[PDB]
């Protein structure tokens, strides 16, 4: 029913039509910690494996 | 070999339908959570439509229409009739009705305004409430009953002058069963049922309700069974009564209006619920409940999205469902109609 | 690309291994001298997975040949493809293990294993990105079984983060009358459950029944059995050897196939089943391949698939055919049999097509299934094992090499636990 | 003129990236050698296409793109394909061994060891920028690199350029072309980690795209090349306003403003029409009313779901071709009387509209016919939560038996990261439901 913000150029145009109106991200430091806790867990699993195998 | 799962244990209707399908030899029942089915007989609540129609190489079909609740819940029905042009607040066949939330889009102001307008013509001022019912002539015995319950209510004009069967001065309601298949064909099962009251109708006594309320149960609990088995009259006998007592037919005096109400309801929501362009298809059985007044004018009371049948009628209907709802989509191996198909294209 | 090192151990391991090399060499147009002579470049794209490149444009299989006796190795040196293997890659002893797993694992195998490991090391070091290892051997003898599993344990120690893959031939009294094979097999399975990532179970009982009942061979030889083995091996390694999307390396394969670390034992399958020489005039249709490859009669492990459930399945179709049709036929198999596939691993069947068919066929299909019905094979070994072990029969051959009974009770227990883990998942619901 | 950096991660991200940049070169008249005859200022410019392309003194137009995969195969295609001279060696980043379909291995194990080199190469591109808007990131939900590495990158982008916008284009997994049974896991994991870091995310369900190709392009069995060509048309419609003169969605902030009121609910539904086979012998050109109407057909959406059962928060229409407003408005009036289009109570029921007069370019010898007008619609509707419910259920099925979990735990990841990611998704499904239904 109602056109607004009509903008035209050589490339084309744009506008808006209304029909009805209306009724803290991780620090570099934390990212490093969780990468490293992870690698600590990998390395521990693997060193346990190497233990059992030595047995 | 087609496959189906069963997710509503209670449904009398669908128990019978699996029975029929298994017994065909050409269907197999999988378990609940196996997604590799052609047919889901779904649960009544939070049915997972978002998960249907994402299994490559299976045409999938379910026995509910998503969005059909808008017809089947009492407050929803009222909003729907008030707000669709197609139906309007000038709908002649739905009781004047109002949505009333507790306080403990509300329409209490607008309601009272219409009630305190009807105290004036000093015309009958009986109203009824459900979501646990209450009929009363008093504005604030009703509003007082609702506020005293944490459930949302409909307050609807009560039909003071019903049509009474004889002998017995009895009230009734009519149940019609309607099957909408995946193409949005509307099918009225040719057998409906009257659910009769048993105690004489009381033009001025509202406490006792074996006489004001025609539920097959609330009648089993109080003279029950006297004039017909289980307080259920069928169309044969009721037609004869119309011929004998009123010189008319069920077809002409009542069924026409019923067909028009059914079609108007379902045509109204067809854009909202049709599965025509969808990755899964639906069908669904509805039960429409009607009141007839003493002028033989039909009124819609309610629509039930999970109706049960009447004992006598199970076998035939279920076979009908298998035939027009299911085998239309999944053909069986090879080599009367119980439904009236509702269609009307008037040109203007 | 990503290199695989192949080790073959013992008579069986070396027979089936040789046979694999012949077959995939021909699939890649590499001839007995190491010279390429084919007409596609699909053949060369992923050649480095299995072949090193020598100067002179020569391909040497990345393969190590091991046995405790000379026999099968003079025999392989002078097979058709014998001249293709690198010569310092033949590692052999002199006395043989006498069908004794203790000798293979602990006493004689002990002596030779450091020489094998040096050859393995040398082959590793010259790899750009090693994926890991694959071993062919039987479980019922002494070298493939006891030494082969000692190897696995040593390779795992030096390379704890590479994939270890075996082709393990399971013994059957239809093929062999040596009484202690259930002892060697149970001890071996114990090792396999701990130290491999995928194991393909090739069951001598299955191969023999296929040969007898289906291929109508009244007196099958090992050569007949091995013909089914090498078709299978070619089939299951297709995805590793050609360009493609699905299971294209060992680790991708293991993540698609192994939901729990212990249940890594697979039933391979194959269609069409054929006998050597005798001729294949009619190509199968995509619907025939599909029905046949899931047939119990086409499985290289004698398990009844209807007795269990598939946890995961990989399917490979070869030769030029309609991908559309492959797709319907695969969906059709799962939809028509949905209850054999666990509902709690959604979409657990994966399909590959490769354009190059195997020699002498316009088309085939290979199946790889992780089914709970594989418990049946372990149950059969376990019943044979327990009948002897409860009286300690034949044990003296094992304790005479220093083993203790306890070691036997442990192997038996680990295997009984394996069987019950499969049973637990056959009954799990969702 | 403010610049955008495009980051393509994984096989999916990289191959889709190729398709996009190819389409871009066709669109702007840039040749494979990187020369653009029609560009008048040699060695620079602050034109619109320069948001995506930098210039060298030799007159070469180079994508502000970085491709990273953890194995070399795919990126080696780029290094040596028809577009090989377009891209600077240092923009193409390969590892040796990939994440084996495992989010944990892509995030923790190989991620840990490559993030810095990737960040530094982007930093290189950011340094060539007068006023960087932010990032467009392309990746699958399902592979290990696309899920695990991407989420790690996003975390790090938020540290290093906290002020910047990040838009994602994410491939949602479909069994008919998936390569791994653990995609649902990877998908929930990457979504829980990236949710806070992404300003607006465009999901493309491979299944929707696969079916559109079968039905509309009459293709037997689509390959990635088919899917990617179709996906690139849609991406191109979405980014056209960054690359050409206009006044709608001209910066990345504006995508968020126009499409995302609620920052967690930032997954708009894309629908595109018409899709017409190049083989089609004869074809009647479809009117504005027709292609606009096709924008409400679930069969033309990038994610199958039913917007009739949900609420809209926002809705943009982006036309390419012969289209005037008088036609758009009349189309909208009709459509609205015919269809179920409910907005949430706190938004105007309306439409932002952008028309670019050039109709869509097609790759010559492609499957897509040249058309006079096309439309991509971008709506933010709560119906798209259907996709999360489908993924969540597959996750619950497998997780309850801990199937494959050991592969994740084995890379360092902890079993609690599973249930945490799952709970995040549960609260996200609650958000959509709260926003989109009353009864
Ligand atoms: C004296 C009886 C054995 C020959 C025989 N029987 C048995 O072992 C007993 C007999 C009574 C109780 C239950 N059964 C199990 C047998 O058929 N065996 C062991 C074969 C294996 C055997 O068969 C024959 C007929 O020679 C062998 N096959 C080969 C063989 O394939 N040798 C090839 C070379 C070769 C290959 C692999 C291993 C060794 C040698 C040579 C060529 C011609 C070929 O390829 O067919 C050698 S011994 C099958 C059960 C598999
Ligand atoms: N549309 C499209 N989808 C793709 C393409 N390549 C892969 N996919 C899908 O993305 C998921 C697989 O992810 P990939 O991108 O191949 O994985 P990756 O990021 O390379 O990670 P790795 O596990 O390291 O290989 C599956 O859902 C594939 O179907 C592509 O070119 N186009
Ligand atoms: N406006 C009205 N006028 C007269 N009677 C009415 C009425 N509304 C309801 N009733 C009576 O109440 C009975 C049941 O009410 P209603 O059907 O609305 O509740 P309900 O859904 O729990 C039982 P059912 O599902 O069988 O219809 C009807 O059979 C009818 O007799
Ligand atoms: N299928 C097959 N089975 C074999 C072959 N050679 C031996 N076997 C079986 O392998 C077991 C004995 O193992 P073998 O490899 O000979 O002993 P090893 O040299 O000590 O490893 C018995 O079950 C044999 O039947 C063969 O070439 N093919
Ligand atoms: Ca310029
Ligand atoms: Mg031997
Ligand atoms: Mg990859």
């Amino acid at each position: 029913m109602e056109v607004i913000e009509l903008n035209k150029c050589t490339s084309g145009q744009s506008f808006e039509v209304i029909l009805k109106p209306p009724s803290r991200d991780p620090s570099l430091e934390e990212i490093q910690k969780k990468l490293e806790a992870a690698e600590e867990r990998r390395k521990y699993q693997e060193a346990e494996l190497l233990k059992h195998l030595a047995e | 070999m087609y496959t189906f799962v069963v997710r509503d244990e209670n449904s009398s209707v669908y128990a019978e339908v699996s029975r029929l399908l298994l017994a065909t030899g050409q269907w197999k029942r999988l378990r609940k959570d196996n997604p590799r089915f052609n047919l889901m007989l779904g649960e009544r609540n939070r049915l997972p439509f978002g998960r249907l129609g994402h299994e490559p190489g299976l045409v999938q079909l379910v026995n509910y229409y998503r969005g059909a609740d808008k017809l089947c819940r009492k407050a929803s029905l009222v909003k729907l009739i008030k707000t669709s042009p197609e139906l309007s607040e000038s709908c002649t066949w739905f009781p004047e009705s109002y949505v009333i939330y507790p306080t403990n889009t509300d329409e209490r102001e607008v309601f009272l305004a219409a009630y305190n307008r009807r105290r004036e013509g000093r015309e009958g001022n009986v109203w009824i409430a459900k979501s646990g019912i209450l009929i009363s002539s008093e504005a604030s015995e009703l509003l007082d009953f609702i506020d005293e319950q944490g459930q949302v209510h409909v307050i609807q004009k009560y039909l003071e002058k019903p049509l009474l069967l004889e002998p017995g001065h009895r009230k009734f309601d009519i149940r019609s069963w309607v099957l909408v298949d995946h193409l949005y064909n509307i099918y009225l099962y040719r057998e409906g049922v009257l659910r009769t009251s048993s105690e004489p109708y009381n033009s001025a006594n509202f406490q006792d309700k074996t006489c004001h309320l025609t539920n097959h149960c609330i009648q089993k609990e109080y003279n029950y069974g006297r004039y017909e088995e289980g307080n259920e009259m069928f169309f044969e006998e009721f037609n004869q009564y119309l011929m004998d007592a009123l010189n008319t037919t069920l077809e002409n005096s009542i069924l026409l209006q019923i067909k028009h109400i059914i079609r108007s309801c379902l045509m109204c929501i067809e854009p909202a619920i049709s599965t025509k362009h969808l990755h899964y298809q639906s069908f669904q059985l509805f039960g429409f409940d009607f009141m007839v007044d003493e002028e033989l004018k039909v009124w819609l009371i309610e629509v039930n999205g999970a109706p049960a049948c009447a004992q006598k009628l199970y076998a035939e209907l279920c076979q009908g469902i298998v035939d027009v709802a299911i085998s239309s989509v999944f053909p069986l191996a090879d080599t009367t109609s119980i439904f009236i198909k509702l269609h009307h294209h008037h040109h203007h | 690309m990503r290199e695989i090192v192949h080790i073959q151990a013992g008579q069986c391991g070396n027979q089936i291994g040789a046979k694999f090399w012949e077959v995939i060499s021909d699939e890649h147009g590499i001839d007995p001298t190491g010279s390429y002579h084919g007409d596609s470049d699909l053949q060369l794209e992923r050649i480095n997975v299995y072949y090193n490149e020598a100067a002179g444009n020569k391909y040497v299989p990345r393969a190590i040949l091991v046995d405790l006796e000379p026999g099968t190795m003079d025999s392989v040196r002078s097979g058709p493809f014998g001249q293709i293997f690198r010569p310092d890659n033949f590692v052999f002893g002199q006395s043989g293990a006498g069908n004794n797993w203790a000798k293979g694992h602990y006493t004689e195998g002990a002596e030779l294993v450091d020489s094998v490991l040096d050859v393995v090391r040398k082959e590793s070091e010259s790899c750009d990105c090693l994926q890991g290892f694959q071993l062919t051997h039987s479980l019922g003898g002494g070298t493939g079984s006891g030494m082969g599993t000692l190897l696995i344990s040593k390779i795992r120690e030096e390379y704890p983060d590479r994939i270890m893959n075996t082709f393990s031939v399971v013994p059957s009294p239809k093929v062999s009358d040596t009484v202690v094979e259930p002892y060697n097999a149970t001890l071996s399975v114990h090792q396999l459950v701990e130290n491999t990532d995928e194991t393909y179970c090739i069951d001598n009982e299955a191969l023999y029944d296929i040969c007898f009942r289906t291929l109508k061979l009244t007196t099958p030889t090992y050569g007949d059995l091995n013909h089914l083995v090498s078709a299978t091996m070619s089939g299951v390694t297709t995805c590793l050897r050609f360009p493609g999307q699905l299971n294209a390396d060992l680790r991708k394969l293991a993540v698609n196939m192994v939901p729990f670390p212990r249940l890594h034992f697979f039933m391979p399958g194959f269609a069409p089943l054929t006998s050597r020489g005798s001729q294949q005039y009619r190509a199968l249709t995509v619907p025939e391949l599909t029905q046949q490859m899931f047939d119990a009669k086409n499985m290289m492990a004698a398990c009844d698939p209807r007795h269990g459930r598939y946890l995961t399945v990989a399917a490979v179709f070869r030769g030029r055919m309609s991908m559309k049709e492959v797709d319907e036929q695969m969906l059709n198999v799962q939809n028509k049999n949905s209850s054999y596939f666990v509902e709690w691993i959604p979409n657990n069947v994966k399909t590959a097509v490769c354009d190059i068919p195997p020699r002498g066929l316009k088309m085939s299909a290979t199946f790889i299934g992780n089914s709970t019905a594989i418990q049946e094979l372990f149950k059969r070994i376990s019943e044979q094992f327990t009948a002897m072990f409860r009286r300690k029969a034949f044990l003296h051959w094992y304790t005479g090499e220093g083993m203790d009974e306890m070691e036997f009770t442990e192997a038996e227990s680990n295997m009984n636990d394996l069987v019950s883990e499969y049973q637990q998942y056959q009954d799990a619901t969702a | 003129m403010r610049e955008c950096i495009s980051i393509h991660v994984g096989q999916a991200g990289v191959q889709i990236g190729n398709a996009c940049w190819e389409l871009y070169c066709l669109e702007h008249g840039i040749q494979p050698d990187g020369q653009m005859p029609s560009d008048k200022t040699i060695g620079g410019g602050d034109d619109s296409f320069n948001t995506f392309f930098s210039e060298t003194g030799a007159g070469k137009h180079v994508p502000r793109a970085v491709f990273v995969d953890l194995e070399p195969t795919v990126i080696d295609e780029v290094r040596t394909g028809t577009y090989r001279q377009l891209f600077h060696p240092e923009q193409l980043i390969t590892g040796k061994e990939d994440a084996a379909n495992n989010y944990a291995r892509g995030h923790y194990t190989i991620g840990k060891e490559i993030i810095d080199l990737v960040l530094d190469r982007i930093r290189k591109l950011a340094d060539q920028c007068t006023g960087l808007q932010g990032f467009l990131v392309f990746h699958s939900f399902g592979g290990g690199t696309g899920s695990g590495f991407t989420s790690l990158l996003m975390e790090r982008l938020s540290v290093d350029y906290g002020k910047k916008s990040k838009l994602e284009f994410s491939i949602y997994p479909a069994p008919q072309v998936s390569t791994a049974v653990v995609e649902p896991y990877n998908s929930i994991l990457t979504t829980h980690t990236t949710l806070e870091h992404s300003d607006c995310a465009f999901m493309v369900d491979n299944e929707a795209i696969y079916d559109i190709c079968r039905r509309n392009l009459d293709i037997e069995r689509p390959t990635y090349t088919n899917l990617n060509r179709l996906i690139s048309q849609i991406v191109s419609s979405i980014t056209a306003s960054l690359r050409f003169d206009g006044a709608l969605n001209v910066d990345l902030t504006e995508f968020q403003t126009n499409l995302v009121p609620y920052p967690r609910i930032h997954f708009p539904l894309a629908t595109y029409a018409p899709v017409i086979s190049a083989e089609k012998a004869y074809h009647e050109q479809l009117s504005v009313a027709e292609i606009t109407n096709a924008c409400f057909e679930p069969a033309n959406q990038m994610v199958k779901c039913d917007p009739r059962h949900g609420k809209y928060m926002a809705c943009c229409l982006l036309y390419r071709g012969d289209v005037v407003p008088k036609d758009v408005n009349a189309a909208i009036a009709t459509i609205k009387t015919k269809r179920s289009i409910q907005f949430v109570d706190w938004c105007p029921t309306g439409f932002k509209v952008g028309i670019n007069y050039q109709p869509p370019t097609v790759v010559p010898g492609g499957d897509l016919a040249k058309v006079q007008r096309a439309v991509c619609m971008l709506s933010n509707t709560t119906a798209i939560a259907e996709a999360w419910a489908r993924l969540d259920h597959k996750f619950d099925l497998m997780y309850a038996k801990r199937a494959f979990v050991h592969w994740y735990v084995g890379e360092g990841m902890e079993e609690g990261e599973f249930s945490e990611a799952r709970e995040d998704m549960a609260a996200l499904e609650k958000d959509y439901e709260e926003v989109g239904v009353d009864s």
